[PDB]
DNA sequence: TGCCATCGAGAATCCCGGTGCCGAGGCCGCTCAATTGGTCGTAGACAGCTCTAGCACCGCTTAAACGCACGTACGCGCTGTCCCCCGCGTTTTAACCGCCAAGGGGATTACTCCCTAGTCTCCAGGCACGTGTCAGATATATACATCCGATTCCAGTGCCGG
DNA sequence: CCGGCACTGGAATCGGATGTATATATCTGACACGTGCCTGGAGACTAGGGAGTAATCCCCTTGGCGGTTAAAACGCGGGGGACAGCGCGTACGTGCGTTTAAGCGGTGCTAGAGCTGTCTACGACCAATTGAGCGGCCTCGGCACCGGGATTCTCGATGGCA
């Protein structure tokens, strides 16, 4: 037998192709699942995760911090237009709100 | 347990309004806020208890709350699932 | 005796509470209220602590969003004070009320 | 189907309501072709001795606005006549406002302006209106 | 779980502004 | 006493790729796990509906691509489609 | 071989139990379907249909007509609180709107 | 080339509630849409319920719980009554 | 020399159009608009008649609902005339705009 | 053949009729342009989704079911066109 | 007579050095889930045909859309008044925290046995086609219900004298 | 200091114009029924595993108890904002005459949707390995306090100059 090589390394990915395949096969989505559907899905999920993590890390750096906390994720999501569209009806625990005071309320 | 809606005090509602950006509050706002919160909690807790009863359990778990909120279009992150 | 004009301290509190992330309602009264509401649907119920934590986070998020909408409705009518009519209008347009 | 480069990152636009606007001074000049009622010593003397209600009625006649009690005496003293001429739409609109005043109030306005308190309503109207075009030291 | 008769039909209340 | 599965190790690998000197706490990791599960369910459900509409028994990468185009906003959808196409081409050639 | 009788007649129903069972088995909902699930579902569907039809027939009678049109269904649904809640985000084609004018707009 | 719908059953129900009332074709199309919509709602809720509790079968218990989750109060009570009566009669006089 | 005062014919029009169910937009202009919008996504597209009918029905329902919300926002501010700011407020509270 | 400037085919009388069905008495003169923009955005979203559905099926014709699926996907269920 | 710029007083809000701890980040062993290799049956891709329906052009009538004018009522600004909400100091009140204890119930195996999937018949409920007649749409003729301009008509001013 | 006596303004009372509901007469096309047939649901079996039930164990939820101490409740002034009234000016509503293109009936023409048949590659399934990820444990540094200055920021009290 030749030595194993996971499908993730074959596709050049970090997310697991085999686990995504198993979830698709046991999720009651269809009768059959093609070979390339898990690869596509894993690549898309990895891309979205990297997009959020970049902004969250920048937000943490702006506050002179080393580790990301839920507040940094909330700031990153709510300051980005498309991420705000995708996660419009989502609540993040311990995230807080964006600072915003209406102009009519500030002292004259 | 009776008359526990008064435990939501006026200073707590004022803090919640300040996080929302409100500068001035009328005196009749606190009873209205209490009624709104009561209706919201009744809906969510009814759905969560239905989920608990289907599983033949006696304890409400955090997963039941998450499922109820997702049913009402109020998805919440950071509590499992 | 030093004193601040009406509105200075309110703006200070807005800035202070729009920067933190902690919960603003006390835990014990909220827990009692949750158990009281649940008594109607079923008797001798038990709760995990994480379930009450999830309920509290959802409730505070909901109320803060409603207050934001109410403040917009109040400013639309050339006021700075929020009234029950603003809450009613906001809930009507959101669809939580016929 | 393969893009190149990063992704364009647009910013969220939040709805804000108009804060509206405020101006410190309502009228830039409003000065007429005559002497100020404060420089005419005798009118300044009568203006100093008259009640707040005559001054309210006169400020309503001059500036069409209710005057604040402190400003009221300053605002009437700084009147230098009207900038419009006999027969203007403004002249007709003042003449009607004079015809609509009670005879006792016209007699009080004549006494503020050193005008004679005698004669018919229509003459008190004509005498006040000529004086409010060109305030002359009597 | 079985019950009797018809259901209690209700009226929809509409927000009115003073 | 039975094992639980999550995405923590893969999320940590992606973070080490984008920010080599940054860490993450447990609460933020739980939020990221919830996010991954949410997006997976959304895309899988849309692909299931697409297959049912056209009377097909299998879900292929065409269904995943169409679901991604239907769910994501514009630039995100374009770059996700590019990433998926690149991954599938690399997998097939190898 | 005895003479066939439909499951609907056994359940005392008008809606088709066999067709509901077939739709349940081919919709990718679960791996197996119990014997009583289609009976329960068909009964619920029949009850809801009868409720709506009973209201719409009264509306049609109140408009002095012997046939039901989409306007009657819209009036029935929008005048009933439970139905209005259930069908809150639904549009009925050619149904119109409910007559409602605010009091401030009316003449003094 | 044969297309199925719910028209005959809706007509029977109408002839039961209103013996001397008819219906138009457009109103009947709206009724078919309503029946399909409610069917998918209940079936999807029951499918998720079965998945949450790690079950392979959808029974009348799942249907009852989904009906209680989706319908408003009195509607849910009377629907539960009708469903229970139908199941009892079916299992009663087999 | 016979004239109605402003608001009389408007109230008649409200009562007339809140009783009918027909479409209020001309079909040919709407079809042209739909085809022009579609020609950006894909070229040489055909449409069924029922597709354009469904699009028009949905569009009219959407606009009528938005106008009711706008009227509520205008009456909240002590007016009888609707303005673009009322539309923006209604769309922001509905969640269709940040 | 290329189409242009059809948004003006939604005339001011039509917008007035639509506002009358919504119970509106008085309309300012700046409403018609804003309404045209709102309608254009709504139609762009729905048509984009429907054309995606059409292209997946490898068709050149948009059907009523495509519009129904797009509207249902956006949270606006319509009865009476086959779904 | 003030005014104004005066502050500077005093209060809040950053900025930086020092200490401690518990939570995140590496190791380690194991087991189970993913990987490899090989069959097999069917789902889907491709290649024709058949019509249906979608597009395109053409007169024609007529209702709707479009400018234009005028006047009324509504939007918007300004002023004044009062009462309600904010800021602050003092006294209660109970939330929070750090322990201790006991039992309920959730969470995991083991057995078994009903309950559902999978095959053959087979036959009757439901769909497609075809037709007649009656419900509803249309057309007038007429009476009733509002709208709004006008005229009349109670009492209370300006003219002019008195 | 009258005082009639015209004059005027309002009020309530018409009364024409117009819009709209109501009472018959036709008329047509869509709905409700009847018929044939075909395929999808019913009936009768068999086989295997999904779930119900019975124990069993240990975690975790519920009470109970003191002790600080910060948050909450309660008066108390006082100032700023909500609300009502008034005036002006312009921008929308109503109506009329002139333009325009929507809707309708008609006729072709062909693109493509839908169906049928034919293969074949690809996904399900099974069996044997093995290393990737998970649970458990240890360790040290990022962050939380804690304090000492330090830099701004309200708000009113003051001084100097004209």
């Amino acid at each position: 037998r030749a030595k194993a090589k996971t499908r993730s390394s074959r596709a050049g990915l970090q997310f697991p192709v085999g686990r995504v395949h198993r979830l698709l096969r046991k999720g009651n989505y269809s009768e059959r699942v093609g070979a390339g559907a898990p690869v596509y899905l894993a690549a898309v999920l990895e891309y979205l995760t990297a997009e959020i993590l970049e902004l969250a890390g920048n937000a943490a750096r702006d506050n002179k911090k080393t580790r990301i906390i839920p507040r940094h994720l909330q700031l990153a999501i709510r300051n980005d237009e498309e991420l705000n569209k995708l996660l419009g009806r989502v609540t993040i625990a311990q995230g807080g709100v964006l600072p915003n005071i209406q102009a009519v309320l500030l002292p004259k | 347990l009776r008359d526990n809606i008064q435990g939501i005090t006026k200073p707590a509602i004022r803090r919640l309004a300040r996080r929302g950006g409100v500068k001035r509050i009328s005196g009749l706002i606190y009873e209205e806020t209490r009624g709104v919160l009561k209706v919201f909690l009744e809906n969510v807790i009814r759905d969560a208890v239905t989920y608990t009863e289907h599983a033949k359990r006696k304890t409400v778990t955090a997963m039941d709350v998450v499922y109820a909120l997702k049913r009402q279009g109020r998805t919440l992150y950071g509590f499992g699932g | 005796p030093h004193r601040y004009r009406p509105g200075t301290v309110a703006l200070r509190e807005i800035r202070r509470y729009q920067k933190s992330t902690e919960l603003l309602i006390r835990k014990l009264p909220f827990q009692r209220l949750v158990r009281e509401i649940a008594q109607d649907f079923k008797t001798d119920l038990r709760f995990q602590s994480a379930a009450i934590g999830a309920l509290q986070e959802a409730s505070e998020a909901y109320l803060v969003g409603l207050f934001e909408d109410t403040n917009l409705c109040a400013i639309h009518a050339k006021r700075v004070t929020i009234m029950p009519k603003d809450i009613q209008l906001a809930r009507r347009i959101r669809g939580e009320r016929a | 189907l393969i893009v190149e480069g990063k992704r364009e990152k647009k910013k969220v636009e939040r709805l804000t309501m108009q804060v509206s606007s405020l101006q410190r001074e309502p009228f830039t000049i409003a000065q007429g072709k005559g002497q100020k009622l404060c420089e005419i010593e005798r009118i300044h003397f009568f203006l100093s001795k008259k009640k707040t209600d005559e001054l309210r009625n006169l400020h309503k006649l001059l500036y069409n606005r209710p005057g604040t009690v402190s400003s009221l005496k300053k605002n009437v003293g700084q009147f230098s006549g009207f900038p419009f001429e006999k027969g203007s739409v403004q002249y007709k609109k003042k003449e009607e406002m004079l015809k609509k005043f009670r005879n006792a109030m016209l007699k009080s306005i004549c006494e503020v302006l050193d005008l004679e308190r005698s004669g018919v309503n229509s003459e008190l109207v004509k005498r006040i209106l000529n004086f409010l075009m060109h305030p002359k030291p009597s | 779980l079985i019950v009797e008769g018809k259901r209690e039909k209700k009226k929809v209340e509409r927000l009115t502004m003073q | 006493r039975s094992r639980k599965e999550s995405y923590s190790i893969y999320v940590y690998k992606v973070l080490k790729q984008v920010h080599p000197d940054t860490g993450i706490s447990s609460k933020a990791m739980g939020i990221m796990n919830s996010f991954v599960n949410d997006i997976f369910e959304r895309i899988a459900g849309e692909a299931s509906r697409l297959a049912h509409y056209n009377k097909r028994s299998t879900i292929t990468s065409r269904e995943i691509q169409t679901a991604v185009r239907l769910l994501l906003p514009g630039e995100l959808a374009k770059h996700a489609v590019s990433e998926g196409t690149k991954a599938v081409t690399k997998y097939t050639s190898a």
